[PDB]
């Protein structure tokens, strides 16, 4: 019983 | 570049094989009904045109 | 027929005028300039297309289908044997049997 | 034939499986000095291989 | 400190809201070479009354 | 690329006086394969300023 | 409005193949389908390791 | 090491397939 | 383009060797040291690209 | 270097981004049944500096 | 070990999707372009050595 | 049955991302605030009796 559930985008570093 | 591999020793003659990992690549065009005209490259460890 | 080559070594020879400093570096940096670029062309200038002619054919029919002729400078020509000639490109021509 | 050779004794041949390559890998020559292919147009020997 | 069944994450909020959005946009841009995903919860009510 | 194109070059049909179509110039063009930024900079201005001509 | 011409158990049989897998054997409805041993059916005569 | 191709996905339509402006 | 070519028949087969005659001219730039940069146009079959 | 990248498609523009948008229309509403993707490039450049 | 082969005949043999002339005839005219070239590497790149 | 171990030596191994210096104290100065604290479940939780 648990709950794993993102995403991502472009091959950016990290933060803008 | 220098690579030193050490390696078991084996009684009959042996070879190391490298790929030295590339792009190697092709582009191609095909202007009129009669004819294809192609453009190679490989990135590094080129061969010309 | 037995004939063979072995080439033991290949060194490169390069000749220099022994030109004075400042003029070879005065040389050099007009060289250097975009506007004083170098350029050639090929004495032959033109493009080398072979076709096939069959035994006892007396007709050698040939074609482009569209193409831009600008600066074109005018068609040159011979015959030639298959015997007499290598296809190259390919590294080595196993069919070139003449010598 | 005599009396000993009676007592001769066979063994099955060793297994031997002969046929073509995976995917016939060498029935064509690629990568090869002497025998590489050719595409091209009628109008133009221009090798696009 | 104050909420109880939203602190421990059993209930409201996913990550993707109650995180601040700084982390939120280094998760996505990171995530396939870092993965930060697993390490929060994502609460799933039942929908009761209906 | 889409903002520095080749030209499309018509082609003629003598018994009819009509444009055969056409297609690019893939019969006049430099090779910059082995240019620097610079150097390629320049084979582009030279096929701007055709295309303006050509437009004009 | 059944008919003469139609074929509902076969189109039952193609349906279970289209919506699961038929290797898996479902005691209750007696789903186990009809196979046989390829070894059987098309013989790999090998010969013997003897 | 590197497969790659064109891949912006559409299924077929309200017409579905092979009528390509919406 | 269309051409033809009558000849005498022979028992050999034969190439037609035909030379379109172009202009085949090359620039060369050397911007800074150890840089060779070079730009070719043969002008008509021009060329590959 | 970089035009001769991005000309051979090793750095730069997606397929979806240098083809002509007509292009990418008729890839998209015809990939059932004759699919042209596998004839272009995609670059995929990594991070670099941070 | 005495195996042989012979070839007897090489054939070409080549398919076609039966696609609309008009549009097939509108896909060539978009793969005709230059900022339309197909492109490909070899599908495991790299120098062999 | 006569087993038996012994136990010479306990080490922790640990593997770090080489994340840059100033990219992993931005992730860090982010993981610090109290509307980022990580949660975990037993994986698979109850009380067990």
């Amino acid at each position: 019983m648990g709950t794993w559930n993102e995403i991502g985008t472009s091959q950016l570093n990290g933060g803008a | 570049l220098d690579m030193t591999f050490e390696v078991d020793p084996m009684d009959e003659p042996t070879l190391l094989y490298l790929l030295f990992e590339v792009f190697d690549v092709v582009r191609v065009h095909q202007p009129h009904r009669g004819v294809i005209e192609a453009v190679y490259l490989r990135t590094p460890f080129s061969a010309g045109n | 027929d037995g004939a063979s080559v072995r080439f033991d070594s290949v060194n490169l020879y390069a000749t220099f005028f022994p030109m004075a400093h400042n003029t070879a570096s005065t040389l050099e940096a007009m060289l250097r300039n975009d506007t004083n670029d170098q350029s050639f062309n090929d004495y032959l200038s033109a493009a080398n297309m072979l076709y096939p002619i069959p035994a006892k054919a007396t007709n050698v029919p040939i074609s482009i289908p569209s193409r831009n002729w600008a600066a074109f400078r005018g068609w040159s020509f011979t015959r030639l044997k298959t015997k007499e000639t290598p296809s190259l490109g390919s590294g080595f021509d196993p069919y070139f049997v003449y010598s | 034939s005599s009396e000993t050779n009676l007592t001769q004794q066979s063994m099955p041949n060793r297994p031997n499986y002969i046929g073509f390559r995976d995917n016939f890998v060498g029935l064509m020559y690629y990568n090869s000095t002497g025998n590489m292919g050719v595409l091209a147009g009628q109008a133009s020997q221009l090798n696009a291989v | 400190m104050m909420p109880q069944w939203a602190y421990m994450h059993i209930a409201g909020q996913d990550a993707s809201e109650y995180l601040s959005p700084g982390l939120v946009q280094f998760a996505r841009a990171t995530d396939t070479y870092f993965s930060l995903g697993n390490k929060f919860r994502n609460p799933t009510v039942a929908p009761t009354h209906d | 690329s889409k903002e520095i194109p080749t030209p499309y070059m018509w082609s003629y049909q003598p018994q009819m006086g009509l444009a055969a179509g056409a297609s690019q110039d893939y019969s006049t063009r430099m090779n910059w394969l082995s240019a620097g930024p610079s150097m390629i900079s320049r084979v582009n201005g030279v096929r701007n300023h055709r295309n303006q001509i050509l437009l004009e | 409005v059944d008919l003469q011409d139609r074929n509902t158990e076969l189109s039952y049989q193609l349906l279970l193949d289209s919506l699961g897998d038929r290797t898996r054997y479902f005691s209750m409805w007696n789903s186990a389908v009809d196979s046989y041993d390829p070894d059987v059916r098309i013989i790999e005569n090998h010969g013997v390791e003897d | 090491d590197i497969n790659f191709a064109s891949l912006a996905p559409r299924h077929g339509t309200r017409p579905f397939m092979g009528t390509w402006n919406e």
